[PDB]
């Protein structure tokens, strides 16, 4: 059940809380209640890495260049999140958790996901992300990307959905692998 | 209501555009055109063809009038039949000359020789030919001659014994002018085959040796014409002296003349020439029906000494070592006709001219006591009936055949030859048979499935028809025509078409069953740049419930197949998008047709390799049907069809031997009353 030490960053467009909040209540597809105090978690009996992951979640937002900064210097792996409905997320990735992570570590896995996955090519996400004239990235984009600066995977997921989960929740796990 | 539009003309005239009504009279048309042209006596006008010959025109042609065709409005067929009966007795040699041309021209039409024959002019040409001097003139005499004649309005009885005699001298002289030798070959003709008192009158003037040498002429037309008058003669001729006529003719070898200047003349054979070989082949044939249908005398002693003698030429029961039904009185077995005394003379031929055959035949099944002898008797009667029967001996000759057997005209006696030859053809077939008495029936109509078999090949001469039976075998032909006519019959007739749509997308989905078994079990494919140790090969499997994949990975192997599971494994079923082929693959060019890549979830997919075209059709056809698909490669449909022909083979063993109504037949009335007297 052998739990991690799991800080989850990724920028403030994201939204991994109720995407946790709809994987691990473990009902439907769809509805399930989101939460406020959002250091998350989650698990399986998975692969005799029979292991429970605890989510460390600071804010996801910015006032945290310290108070994430003090969630660094020793966490196994870091969640890493951008989305696809904004091509600035396809950026700040080589931007701004990677600095990061050059920043607290040059040793643990480290990783990346466009989120908006599900939501990158939408007629009105294709729509106004061609009125903002940036693209619904290519994951392509993304195997050059994270070929460029430590996607260990790269991934997607979405609680709505609530898929993409364990798949993110992969090897989000066995980086122990 | 019915109008046709006409362009009028006139000589020195403007033509008049009429739209006639074929309701309104032929006369006041005449009037109007005449008034238009300020002719009078209007009577004495009608309207001919500016075109092609210009038949007059009556109340019942001109219903034949198309739009907008170019007429003549011209003398009177009246007054034509009248202008000519006076110009073509004319004492200027060239008025006579143009008269008779223009005669010759329009005797062609029933509505002017109607009129010419009325005033006799019939009797102007026959003493124009009788007592003409110096006889071009005569030619076109004779010509609207044959032409008045050809309508019936009066009979040939009414020509003179002089005008006989004076045709009859024209063909019975030395070679005249050519024309002249046509017309009067068909004159001569003609009043054979209208009158028997002018046959009789023929026969006496014109000799054998006169009809034969105009055969010996280059012009096909008289030959035609000659052997007309031949046949003619021949028709006309009483049954008595039929065969009289028929040895007379023989005897100046008409046969072999025939042969050496028609059939295997320069100049090909037309469709009247083959119709007069035809009718003369026929009548030839029919001189033996006399003898087809009388019986024997079995209390004629002579008559039973031809029996003895045909016993005594072959043996040097008293009769059953010679194959007759009868043992001890043969004469009985010829009381039958078919064939009756031809059975006879066909024998006694097959023995004094064919003797060595005649004895062999015997002698071979004279000594047999087990139930494998060929009764030669019984044998013989039985093919001169048969012989008889496809030939159809006895049928009288018509106008729509053309057909001849041209081996007829290598030997005089080629019909008893040829019963020689069906005799001989007959024990061999015995022979290669095992038959025996009672399988007799049976053998004769294999021996008639042979002998009709040959005849269509056409053989020229008596040894082709040989060599041609030689050819044939039992029923080796007929089962290969037998097989033929199915193999044709099947697509080519809706009778047989219709089912094979009902059932074929059902043999479709049984082969589709298969299919499905195939796409559970999962078969070997390639990996693209599987090189270094990475597994090439790799085997595949789905479940039953056709919703969720397994497959696994293989090696280069000399043994075969190792089972061992991937990590690639359930990718459920239902979410397949499609599968695509070739170059649609997102990664030698052979691989590429083997290449096909399963297309789901927008970024997911899977590119694959088959391991062979058998498995290419396999996957990519299993993969329609995960998505419900008609199968697309030509091997499904030669299984499809592999199927359907055993399926349409089921019905054939309900209706075999029975004509298969290529016509659908149609369905009657239904039953008013629904009271069943027998039950459900």
């Amino acid at each position: 059940m052998q739990a991690i030490k799991c800080v989850v960053v990724g920028d403030g467009a994201v939204g991994k809380t109720c995407l946790l909040i709809s994987y691990t209540t473990n009902a439907f597809p769809g509805e399930y209640i989101p939460t406020v105090f959002d250091n998350y978690s989650a698990n399986v009996m998975v692969d005799g890495k029979p292991v429970n992951l605890g989510l460390w979640d600071t804010a996801g937002q910015e006032d945290y260049d310290r108070l994430r900064p003090l969630s660094y210097p020793q966490t196994d792996v870091f969640l890493i999140c951008f989305s696809l409905v904004s091509p600035a997320s396809f950026e700040n990735v080589r931007a701004k958790w990677y600095p990061e992570v050059r920043h607290h570590c040059p040793n643990t896995p480290i990783i990346l996901v466009g989120t908006k996955l599900d939501l990158r090519d939408d007629k009105d996400t294709i729509e106004k992300l061609k009125e903002k004239k940036l693209t619904p990235i290519t994951y392509p984009q993304g195997l050059a990307m994270a070929k460029e600066i430590g996607a260990v995977k790269y991934l997607e997921c979405s609680a709505l959905t609530q898929r993409g989960l364990k798949t993110v929740f992969d090897e989000a796990i066995r980086a122990v692998l | 209501a019915d109008i046709v539009k006409v362009a009028i003309e006139w000589p020195g005239a403007y033509p008049k555009l009429m739209e006639i009504d074929q309701k309104k009279p032929l006369s006041a048309i005449i009037k109007e055109v005449c008034d238009g042209w300020s002719l009078a006596n209007h009577e004495y006008f009608a309207l001919q063809h500016a075109d092609s010959s210009n038949f007059y025109i009556t109340e019942k042609n001109r219903n034949e009038i198309k739009n907008g065709t170019i007429l003549r409005l011209t003398t009177s067929p009246a007054q034509n039949a009248q202008q000519l009966h006076e110009r073509i007795q004319s004492s200027s040699m060239d008025a006579k000359l143009e008269a008779l041309k223009d005669l010759a021209s329009l005797s062609r039409d029933v509505t002017f020789a109607q009129e010419f024959i009325n005033l006799d002019g019939i009797s102007l040409l026959t003493q124009m030919v009788e007592s003409g001097t110096e006889l071009d003139m005569l030619s076109f005499t004779l010509t609207a001659f044959v032409e008045l004649m050809d309508h019936g309005i009066v009979s040939w009885d009414t020509f003179s014994v002089a005008f006989i005699k004076k045709i009859a001298s024209f063909v019975n002289k030395s070679a005249i002018d050519i024309s002249i030798l046509q017309r009067s070959l068909a004159i001569l003709e003609s009043m054979v085959l209208n009158s028997h008192d002018l046959y009789q009158k023929v026969a006496q003037e014109i000799t054998i040796g006169q009809l034969i040498p105009h055969l010996q002429g280059s012009d096909q037309e008289i030959q035609t014409y000659t052997i007309a008058v031949i046949n003619a003669l021949f028709l006309k001729a009483p049954d008595e002296r039929r065969q009289e006529m028929a040895n007379i003719l023989a005897q100046k070898q008409l046969r072999s003349i025939i042969l050496t200047h028609v059939i295997r003349a320069q100049r090909a054979i037309n469709n009247e020439m083959a119709h007069q070989l035809y009718v003369l082949q026929v009548l030839t044939f029919n001189l033996l029906e006399d003898r087809m249908m009388t019986k024997m005398d079995p209390q004629d002693q002579a008559q039973r000494d031809i029996i003895f003698e045909l016993r005594r030429i072959a043996f040097d029961r008293d009769y059953k070592k010679l194959g007759f039904i009868n043992h001890v009185n043969p004469a009985m077995d010829f009381t039958q006709t078919p064939p009756g005394m031809l059975a006879l003379d066909n024998m006694l031929y097959f023995a004094k001219h064919h003797q060595d055959a005649y004895i062999r035949i015997v002698l071979e099944n004279s000594s047999r006591e087990d139930k494998h002898e060929c009764p030669f008797g019984r044998s013989s009667i039985e093919l001169t009936k048969m012989l008889c029967e496809i030939l159809k001996v006895g049928e009288l000759p018509s106008e729509t055949c053309n057909d001849f057997h041209p081996m007829f005209f290598t030997h005089d006696r080629s019909f008893e030859e040829f019963f020689c030859i069906c005799i001989q053809l007959l024990n061999k077939t015995w022979k290669e048979m095992r038959a025996t008495s009672e399988d007799f029936n049976k053998v004769m109509q294999v021996v008639k499935e042979q002998v009709m078999r040959a005849l269509t090949t056409k053989p020229s001469s008596l040894d082709q028809f040989k060599s041609k039976l030689q050819n044939l075998s039992y029923t080796e032909i007929l089962k290969i025509r037998q097989s033929e006519r199915m193999n044709q019959e099947d697509f080519q007739s809706r009778p047989i078409l219709e089912l094979k749509e009902k059932i074929q997308p059902e043999i479709l989905e049984l082969i589709k069953q298969q299919r499905l078994n195939r796409l559970v079990e999962g078969t070997c494919f390639r990996k693209l740049n599987a090189r270094r140790r990475q597994d090439k090969f790799w085997y595949c499997r789905l479940s039953p419930n056709h919703k969720v994949l397994h497959y696994g990975d293989l090696e280069e192997s000399p043994q075969g197949e190792v089972p061992h599971d991937s990590l690639q494994d359930k990718l459920p079923v239902a979410d397949i998008k499609a599968v695509v082929t070739g170059k649609d693959c997102p990664h030698n060019k052979e691989v590429l047709e083997l290449a096909f890549s399963i297309l789901y979830d927008s970024n997911c997919q899977l590119n694959f390799i088959a391991p062979d075209k058998h498995e290419y059709c396999i996957w990519t056809d299993g993969l329609n049907a995960l998505l419900g698909k008609d199968m697309m490669s030509d091997l499904t449909r030669n299984d499809l069809d592999t199927l359907l022909s055993m399926e349409i083979k089921l019905r054939l063993l309900d209706l075999e031997n029975i004509q298969i109504p290529d016509a659908p037949p149609p369905i009657p009335k239904e039953p008013s009353n629904y009271d069943f007297v027998y039950d459900c």
